[PDB]
């Protein structure tokens, strides 16, 4: 019963809890990770020891974080859980194979730890360039591990976007058109249809460095006629999409976080929002090549990545925005979940506006593999992307486990979380602006200073994560059951009750 | 009709990326020399495309280049 | 639509004759969505409203609502209270600061 | 409450431990801050 | 329920397969660094009997339980078609890395396509026997398809048994092919893109050829009825998209490129 | 009492702060284009009006920074 | 050949609790058994071969 | 290089690096109205007991959105590409310098005239002389000659590296088998200091470039006494 | 059928608080332990 | 001949669903239901198989906003949002 | 009780769809009974009962601010403060020297050769330095 | 929103144990391990 | 129909499969060998294959796959 309710699951609740497991778990994998990042650039000098092992703690922070993280959480942990109940299906389309999307993961996750162990590790970077991540500069097994690691993650999204697609399309009410879905179900969709159509390229570019390394072809090794800067297209066209696809449900979420506590029965301007998405992940499919400004393309191509990449602004502006005007008059509940939707607006802003000034070649030049790039993407993720889950899970939470967290401890967990990022990446725009390079084990003296001060924030932040372990534990063993939801007419997940019944809709919801 | 100081731009490669154009004034100096010797003509003459791949090109390359032609495995047409 | 036929839909709302306590409750709770604190003659037909429905307490609901409609405007309930004066008098209805529910 | 009833002593408590705590470790512990030169060093002959 | 959706069974298939993934996997590492096959060995093993398991009952559940409603054959519909998007966005991975390769032939390949040394296969010799060998087999199909919406059992057996040898007949003369190729998948770029394309092309179609070959068997079992037949219509979608790709590959990696 | 604006309290709040809005962030405007931007543009204009690099160098190439010039 | 589907539906529609991995009969639990145990097995071994290969 | 507690560009040692200082001025007024703007409507959004509840229809709210954010990515976008064409002007170089990235060490070529090769390593902390700047000096360094236009050939002969100067607004990829072109140009004599800016490997952090720049005469002086 | 109700749809049991404390921090202090020890690991080898 | 037709062979859910077609009905819930005037007298009357079903309303067609909540066994309620009526029926 | 209507008390939705108290007692049967004639007749303490019958809390006390934003910035600054203890414990057991180029004798040379060099001479660094007084601006 | 009250209060020495539980146990593994780096140097 | 689709299987794309099979059957003959010549971009072994003596691709064929040593 046990064996079968959580190995052999076919039940959409239950495999989105194994994915919140696994992610949550993931997430202490790579928190610790950046801790050792971060104790290496605390002051002058080198503390681990080799450049070689802090290159590749750098590229597993960045691996766990990514595809063992957030991807697991956003989509198999709350798209599982909340997709089904908010469309009124009694589950996936796929149950069965929902549950290979999740078992895929523990085995992909064994290959990257197996990866850096054997030999000296894969240091190469998480974007795992060739020449350096070839079989004279990287030999041994584990740049292969790695790559066996992305297959079985990409693996696990594609067979994962072919049912979110099919459950979203064809398993909602008969009488309900898409464009009377929640905003979190399209945010799911248009992730689904990116992951379809970026991961068989990453796994197309990954098969062919694998071949390089094991099977005499060359389609990266200049000496045969290759190129290395082919591989780098090659991930890129995945790449660009792979951080949309990090974002739009983060963006879902906090839709429904806004609406809920700004008292509102609906999210400002639907349609907008829904034309936002279904254009920042369009937009998303042609501007790759502003992750490749210095690899010397020509200066028309480069005024293209340039302006394609600077009306990916408008589209994300038209959610900001609707967002703010969903605050506009409502009668605003001050929860933890609000607090962190409230950050999330004004951070990923930030981190959005410095992606806008990396996006102009010119600029980049000088910009290009420093800090800058790293507070860039940090604020987008770090704060964008981690503040979205965490205030859809404080929000979510009592849905999941039929019990409330302490209100003001998740309130003090946002205070110290809150200080911990901006004082760890706020201080690296600086670093970047001055020059400092990306992937350095060790630095000249001048940049001591701010990067001192951003290994002291990573500490607060860690004491966050530490707390936020323990708040779980005690809403756990309080046992506070929750009596009534508020608005239940517009938020369809929670009127089954909390937790919901294994089996919900067996009875389908509407008029036409 | 020289007093070279350095290879100057060439429309034809006018980017970022040169490696054609050393690759080419390389091949160039070669089929020259061999055109010149067979009309009997100065090889003294195709030193403009000596001084711009000597300039252009790593030494590796041209080393690598040189010991190829020797060795009967140069790729390209000369 | 214009402010004089808006106030005359709800008064007429409020003023039929048969009103269930269900629409009563619905048309306060829709009306306070509104930016609007709303006009004296909409909240005395609905106190009358509540009288034809014997519901009291709902009369001194209706009366704090329109206090907190208001906001940072303080001067909105003090006319509002002095122009539904005579229904509340008559009515028998006590504000919600005389009650003690302020 | 909770909060009436020790708020101000957790807000005025827990300030003070923390500008303690942490003026201790920026000035006592030995931590290389670097700052600027400029005021402060006066240069000395290099050769 | 009244709904007409499928509730599966608790099912150990999804871990078997997960686990099988790792095997091979780690038998892929264990081969290429450790000298060794056994991992690579009980991993192909165990993804083959996971997946007769796993297609097994999904025929139990709906010729003999019956779970395919029109609703749960309309997701199944949407999930094909997305699974094949997907194929083809991997393959314009490798178009992509040919048509990177042939149009700017670097020095060491003498700076022209095909790269010095290299003698390609004659377009018109066998490669253009393999192609009207897959057209042809695309024909027979849809005289299949159209046979068995028809109810006529002997002449889509008959068809499709056509389809199959048509797809065999493809398989055994590229191993050919491959076997007298003067060139390797060691040969530079040339070899690189011609073997792990068209490999990967072959792959497909010995998985196409596979999955009719099932469909053969199932309607010789009278699985199919002349209006629900899935996964026949799956069979030949999957085998339209082998003979699409193949045209591609024909008209790049031979014509544009010898 | 006189009867006070019932109507439109939270549009007409937030149409006038809009027009604060823009005043504090075109306050940044005509001002770090002087304090940053103008500050700049004026430091490097006058750093090379009159700027001798040779007697820039000699000074370096006398204090010895160079490895080509002693 | 004959049709004997109607047998077959007959079969997997019985009413004995079972799940349809394990409806066909003693068979079907011979053939899970023996895909468990290679899958826990191989496991087991590729976690020792990590052993071998990380030290 | 950079000094202690640095909060912006190094300044700037080339014309091209001061149009990068201004624009990218412009560029942060442009990223200090929005993201103040931003954070200044969220509290005005948030500091009010008046609500509005009822459906608000995006009529004419939706064309300011897709109309107004347009001429903005228009006013940083016109700059950035004038400066983006500016860097890739006709150059008329009088001298040409290539750099060879390797496993961690540049090595350089001044072959128009006569062979002038060196590789260039990180002077060990250790070896530092008093007064040497930490991680950053070099054995030999990149002479050349101020105001005067040099094309750079940049390439590997491993792995990727990335041959940068922050104060010339200089980055260039060295890709093996690949010759990228970058012209440099110092208005002023002096050391300009850079670093690796591609991982490649154990010793990424520990691959400087520096670059000397002297009059004309000096450069050719030394130009001789290096062969 | 499967329990329903809440700690009864978790692969957990949270019955008592402190068998969780106990097995929370395991799961949770065993995730951030792991890399510390890939990097004794990877010291200690050479 | 020698294929199978659905009438002869379909089995199961699946043969339920085409029967009932065949007859009009749709117990599976495959269509969406036609709405009365929704007025006291002629409430749309919402089938279930036990004492509750959840109704999601679309007040005003171009609604992006579904309006959901539970119909019980009993009298007739209305939309919390546009009041018109919904009664629960047996299946 | 998930299926059913719920109180909620909500400035934006005054009028709840139930009561707040359901299971009438025989004292409070009456109150709602005594609510049938003139409402001049109810005294003060009936029409606060009645009110009470109906909604649980009043306007003012469910808009009532509380003490919780002290408690929750000081336990912030109070689990800030036992970050730097962690900080504290890593520059005693894990932090090693910092490199010689930080003492004294050293950087006051090296700021010496910056200068000398004209290190940001425009804004940056030597700009901020007075070589015709031989001191800092 | 509200909530029922608990069926256990949580006492101050139960938060006690539970709250140290919580940052002890990460710190004691991270703690021996980085501490003793200088000793797995040596060899 | 079907009827138009057995005639296509039997008369038209039959028909180009036995005119193909036979060209290239008629027209084949094992190739002739060319020179063997070091070229550095073909024949690489940036590591040795899994499989024989790791030097031999495979698909080898002896006549006409020169090792990087040139044809055995
Ligand atoms: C989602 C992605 C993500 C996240 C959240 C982070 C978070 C952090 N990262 Fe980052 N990082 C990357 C992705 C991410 N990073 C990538 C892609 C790279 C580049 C790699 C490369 O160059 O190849 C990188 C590189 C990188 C560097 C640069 C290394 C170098 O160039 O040498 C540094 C340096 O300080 C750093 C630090 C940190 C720190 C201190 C945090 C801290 O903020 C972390 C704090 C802890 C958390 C925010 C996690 C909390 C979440 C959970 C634990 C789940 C909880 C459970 C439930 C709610 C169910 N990271
Ligand atoms: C969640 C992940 C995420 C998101 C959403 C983004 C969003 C954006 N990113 Fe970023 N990025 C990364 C993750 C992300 N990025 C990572 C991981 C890297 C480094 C990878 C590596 O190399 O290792 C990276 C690096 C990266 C580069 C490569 C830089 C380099 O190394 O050379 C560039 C190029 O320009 C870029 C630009 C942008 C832009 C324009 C957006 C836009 O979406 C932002 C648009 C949003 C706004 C602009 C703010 C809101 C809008 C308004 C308030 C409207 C008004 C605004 C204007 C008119 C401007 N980012
Ligand atoms: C005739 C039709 C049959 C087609 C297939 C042919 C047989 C073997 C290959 C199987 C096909 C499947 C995938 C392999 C693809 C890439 C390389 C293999 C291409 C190939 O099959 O071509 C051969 C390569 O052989 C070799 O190395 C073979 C070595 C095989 C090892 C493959 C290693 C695994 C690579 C894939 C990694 C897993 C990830 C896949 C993508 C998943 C994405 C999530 C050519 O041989 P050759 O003699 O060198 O040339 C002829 C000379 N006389
Ligand atoms: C060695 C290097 C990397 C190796 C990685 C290998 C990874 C896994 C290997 C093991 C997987 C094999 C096991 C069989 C999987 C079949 C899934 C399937 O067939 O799933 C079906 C749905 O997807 C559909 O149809 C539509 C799609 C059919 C999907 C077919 C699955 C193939 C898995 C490989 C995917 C590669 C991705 C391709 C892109 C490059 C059925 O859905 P269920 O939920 O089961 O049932 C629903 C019931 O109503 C049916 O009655
Ligand atoms: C032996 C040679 C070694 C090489 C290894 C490759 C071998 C294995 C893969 C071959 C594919 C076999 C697939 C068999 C599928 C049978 C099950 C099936 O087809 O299931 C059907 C449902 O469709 C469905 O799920 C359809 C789902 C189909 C999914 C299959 C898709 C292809 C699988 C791809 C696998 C790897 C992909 C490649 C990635 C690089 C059954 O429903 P119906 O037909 O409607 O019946 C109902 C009526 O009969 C009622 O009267
Ligand atoms: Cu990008
Ligand atoms: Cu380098
Ligand atoms: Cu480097
Ligand atoms: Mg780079
Ligand atoms: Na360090
Ligand atoms: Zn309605």
């Amino acid at each position: 019963m046990f064996i079968n309710r959580w190995l052999f699951s076919t039940n959409h609740k239950d495999i989105g809890t194994l994915y919140l497991l696994f992610g949550a778990w993931a997430g202490m994998v790579g928190t610790a990770l950046s801790l050792l990042i971060r104790a290496e650039l605390g002051q002058p000098g080198t503390l681990l020891g080799d450049d070689q092992i802090y290159n590749v703690v750098v590229t597993a922070h960045a691996f766990v974080m990514i595809f063992f993280m957030v991807m697991p959480i956003m989509i198999g942990g709350f798209g599982n859980w909340l997709v089904p109940l908010m469309i009124g299906a009694p589950d996936m389309a796929f149950p069965r194979m929902n549950n290979m999307s999740f078992w895929l993961l523990p085995p992909s996750f064994l290959l990257l730890l197996a990866s850096s162990m054997v030999e000296a590790g894969a240091g190469t970077g998480w974007t795992v360039y060739p020449p350096l991540a070839g079989n004279l500069a990287h030999a041994g097994a584990s740049v292969d591990l790695t790559i066996f690691s992305l297959h079985l993650a990409g693996v696990s999204s594609i067979l994962g976007a072919i049912n979110f697609i099919t459950t979203i399309i064809n398993m909602k009410p008969p009488a309900m058109s898409q464009y009377q879905t929640p905003l979190f179900v399209w945010s799911v969709m248009i992730t689904a249809v990116l992951l379809l159509l970026s991961l068989p390229v990453l796994a197309a570019g990954i098969t062919m460095l694998l071949t390089d390394r094991n099977l005499n072809t060359t389609f990266f090794d200049p000496a045969g006629g290759g190129d290395p800067i082919l591989y780098q297209h090659l991930f890129w066209f995945f790449g660009h999409p792979e951080v949309y696809i990090l974002i739009l449900p983060g963006f879902g979420m906090i839709s429904h976080i806004v609406t809920y506590y700004s008292g509102k029965k609906e999210p400002f301007g639907y349609m907008g929002m829904v034309w936002a998405m279904m254009s920042i992940g369009f937009l998303g499919f042609i501007v790759w090549a502003h992750h490749m400004f210095t690899v010397g393309m020509d200066v028309d191509t480069r005024a293209y990545f340039t302006s394609a990449t600077m009306i990916i602004a408008i589209p994300t502006g038209v959610k900001v925005f609707s967002w703010l005007a969903t605050l506009h008059g409502g009668n605003i509940k001050w929860s933890p979940a609000m607090m962190w939707a409230l950050g999330f607006i004004f951070l990923f802003t930030v981190g959005g506006l410095t992606g806008i000034v990396l996006a102009n070649s010119s600029l980049d030049i000088v910009l290009h593999d420093t800090y800058y790039v790293v507070a860039h993407f940090h604020y987008v993720l770090s704060m964008g992307a981690v503040f979205a889950i965490m205030g859809g899970f404080v929000h979510w939470f009592p849905l999941f486990s039929g019990y409330t967290l302490n209100d003001t401890w998740a309130k003090i967990h946002f205070a110290i979380m809150f200080v911990g990022v901006n004082m760890t990446f706020f201080p690296q725009h600086f670093l970047g602006l001055s020059g400092m390079p990306r992937r350095y084990s060790d630095y000249p003296d001048a940049y001591t200073m701010w990067n001192t001060i951003s290994s002291m924030g990573s500490f607060i932040s860690l004491t966050a994560v530490m707390l936020m372990v323990f708040i779980i534990w005690e809403a756990f063993a309080s046992k506070r059951e929750v009596l009534t939801v508020d608005l239940t007419t517009t938020n369809l997940e929670w009127l089954n009750g909390c937790p919901p019944p294994y089996h919900t809709f067996e009875e389908p919801t509407v008029n036409l | 009709i020289k007093n070279y100081q350095t290879a100057p731009f060439d429309s034809r490669f006018p980017n970022q990326n040169q490696t054609r154009n050393c690759w080419q004034n390389y091949l160039d100096f070669h089929r020259c020399e061999k055109a010149m010797t067979a009309k009997g003509g100065d090889v003294s003459v195709c030193e403009w495309y000596r001084r711009v791949y000597k300039s252009l090109c790593p030494i590796s390359w041209v080393s690598t280049w040189d010991d190829r032609r020797a060795e009967g495995t140069f790729p390209g047409k000369i | 639509e214009t402010d004089e036929e808006f106030d005359a839909r709800w008064v007429t709302y409020f003023n039929k004759p048969d009103i269930d306590a269900w629409e009563l409750r619905k048309g306060m709770n829709t009306l306070v969505g509104y930016d609007l604190v709303p006009e004296p003659k909409i909240i005395d037909a609905a106190l009358r409203a509540c009288r034809r429905l014997n519901d009291f307490a709902s009369a001194v609901r209706i009366l704090e609502v329109v206090k907190d409609k208001a906001g940072p405007h303080k001067e909105i309930y003090p006319y509002v209270i002095q122009e539904l004066r005579p229904t509340l008098n008559e009515l028998g209805i006590s504000t919600p600061e005389e009650l003690g529910l302020d | 409450d909770f909060h009436d009833k020790y708020g101000n002593a957790v807000l005025a408590s827990g300030a003070t431990f923390c500008v303690a705590v942490w003026v201790y470790m920026a000035t006592q512990i030995g931590i290389e801050w670097n700052p600027s030169p400029v005021g402060r060093v006066t240069p000395k002959e290099w050769r | 329920q009244t709904h007409a959706y499928h509730m599966v069974n608790p099912s150990p298939w999804p871990l078997t397969g997960a686990l099988s993934a790792l095997l091979m996997t780690s038998g892929l590492t264990m081969w290429f660094h450790f000298n060794s096959m056994t991992l690579l060995m009980i991993g192909l093993t165990t993804n083959m009997l996971t997946m007769y398991q796993w297609w097994r009952d999904v025929i139990r559940e709906s010729t003999f339980q019956g779970h395919h409603t029109p609703a749960v054959q309309k997701g199944l519909r949407y999930g094909m078609i997305l699974f094949i998007i997907s194929e083809v966005l991997f393959f314009t991975g490798f178009f992509w890395a040919f048509y990177h390769s042939s149009l700017a032939p670097t020095p060491e390949l003498g700076g022209c396509w095909p790269p010095t040394g290299i003698h390609p296969l004659n377009p018109l010799e066998v490669p253009l026997l393999n192609t009207s060998v897959l057209l042809a087999s695309g024909v027979s199909i849809t005289w299949a398809h159209h046979s068995l919406m028809e109810g006529d059992r002997k002449h889509m057996l008959q068809a499709l048994f056509i389809t199959i040898t048509l797809g065999v007949y493809f398989t055994l003369l590229q191993a050919s092919e491959y076997y007298e190729a003067p060139f390797t998948i060691s040969d530079g770029v040339y070899g690189s893109t011609f073997f792990v394309a068209t490999g990967f092309h072959g792959l497909h179609v010995i998985i196409g050829s596979t999955f009719l070959i099932v469909c053969f068997f199932r309607q010789l079992k009278f699985h199919f009825t002349s209006n629900h037949h899935f996964g026949f219509e799956a069979a030949a979608w999957y085998w339209h998209f082998v003979d699409v790709v193949w045209l591609f590959l024909y008209v790049s990696i031979y014509w544009w490129g010898s | 009492l006189a009867k006070p604006q019932m109507r439109g309290l939270l549009a007409r709040r937030l149409r006038f702060h809009i027009v604060g809005a823009f005043m504090v962030s075109l306050g940044f405007a005509t001002f770090y284009k002087f304090a940053v931007a103008e500050k700049r543009k004026k430091a490097y204009a006058d750093f090379y009006r009159n700027y001798d690099s040779m007697k820039d160098f000699e000074e370096m190439r006398k204090a010895g920074i160079f490895q080509s010039a002693k | 050949f004959e049709n004997r589907v109607a047998e077959k539906q007959k079969l997997f529609q019985e009413d004995n609790g079972l799940p349809v991995h394990l409806k066909g009969g003693a068979t079907d639990n011979i053939l899970y058994r023996v895909t468990m145990t290679l899958c826990l097995g191989g496991t087991l071994y590729s976690l020792y071969c990590l052993g071998w290969a990380s030290f | 290089m950079a000094y202690p507690m640095q909060l912006g560009f190094q300044d700037a040692t080339s014309p091209i690096m001061e149009e990068l200082l201004h624009f990218h001025d412009h560029t942060l007024m442009i990223v200090f109205l929005i993201s103040s703007l931003v954070l200044y409507i969220i509290s005005l959004m948030l500091t009010t007991k008046l609500t509005h509840t009822s459906t608000m229809d995006a009529q004419e709210v939706e064309t300011i959105w897709t109309i107004l954010p347009a001429i903005i990515l228009i006013l940083i976008a016109l700059p950035s590409l004038r400066i983006l064409y500016m860097m890739d002007e006709i150059n008329n170089p009088s001298l040409t310098v290539k750099t060879m990235g390797h496993q961690w060490y540049w090595s350089y070529e001044y072959t128009d005239y006569e062979d002038l090769s060196f590789d260039s390593y990180m002077i060990p902390t250790s070896e530092l002389k008093p007064g040497e700047l930490r991680l950053l000096e070099v054995d030999n360094r990149v002479v050349l000659p101020m105001e005067m236009t040099i094309r750079m050939l940049v390439s590997s002969e491993d792995v990727l590296h990335s041959w940068a100067v922050p104060s010339l607004g200089l980055k260039t990829d060295a890709i093996p088998g690949r010759l990228n072109q970058t012209t440099l140009m110092s208005s002023r004599p002096g050391l300009y200091y850079g670093q690796c800016s591609e991982i490649c490997g154990s010793n990424h952090s520990f691959m400087p470039i520096v670059l000397e720049l002297v009059p004309l005469k000096y450069f050719e002086k030394w130009s001789a006494s290096m062969l | 059928h499967y329990e329903e109700g809440p700690g009864k749809n978790i692969p957990f049991s949270v019955e008592n608080k402190w068998r969780l404390l106990a097995m929370m921090t395991l799961f949770f202090g065993s995730g951030f332990a792991a890399p510390f020890f890939i990097v004794r690991h990877q010291l200690l080898k050479k | 001949g020698g294929v199978p037709t659905d009438e002869e062979q379909a089995t199961g859910l699946e043969r339920e669903v085409m029967l009932a077609a065949r007859k009009g009905q749709d117990p599976y819930n495959i269509l969406a239901p036609k709405a009365t005037s929704g007025t006291k007298e002629d409430p749309n009357l919402v089938p279930s198989i036990t004492n509750k079903r959840i109704v999601g309303c679309i007040c005003e067609e171009d609604n992006s906003t579904v309006i959901w909540f539970w119909l019980h066994k009993g009298e007739a309620q209305r939309c919390p949002s546009c009041g018109t009526h919904y009664k629960l029926v047996p299946h | 009780d998930y299926a059913l209507p719920s109180y909620v008390d909500r400035r934006d939705y005054p009028l709840p769809d139930v009561a707040h108290v359901k299971n009438l007692s025989a004292s409070q049967k009456a109150l709602k009974e005594k609510e049938k004639a003139s409402w001049s007749s109810l005294s003060i303490d009936e029409k606060v009962e009645l009110y009470r019958l109906k909604f649980k809390e009043s306007f003012a006390e469910m808009n009532r601010s509380t003490n919780e934003w002290k408690t929750v910035v000081g336990a912030a600054m109070f689990f800030i403060g036992f970050t730097a203890l962690l900080l504290i414990w890593e520059k005693h057991y894990v932090y090693g020297p910092i490199p010689h180029t930080f003492e004294e004798e050293w950087v006051a040379k090296q700021t010496k050769r910056m200068l000398d060099m004209k290190v940001a001479p425009i804004q940056g660094f030597s700009a901020k330095w007075d070589y015709d007084k031989n001191e800092w601006k | 929103i509200h909530s029922l009250p608990p069926e256990g209060k949580l006492g101050i020495m139960e938060l006690a144990v539970g709250l140290t539980s919580c940052f002890v146990t990460f710190l004691l593994p991270a703690g021996w391990i980085l501490s003793h780096l200088e000793t797995y140097r040596r060899p | 129909g079907a009827r138009t689709w057995r005639f296509l299987t039997f008369g038209l794309a039959l028909p180009s499969v036995a005119l193909c099979t036979l060209n290239s059957w008629l027209h084949s003959g094992h190739r002739e060998r060319p020179a063997f010549i070091p070229y550095h971009h073909l024949r690489i072994r940036t590591k040795p294959f899994s499989w024989g003596d790791g030097n031999h691709t495979f698909f080898h064929n002896p006549r006409v796959n020169p090792l990087p040593t040139g044809y055995e």
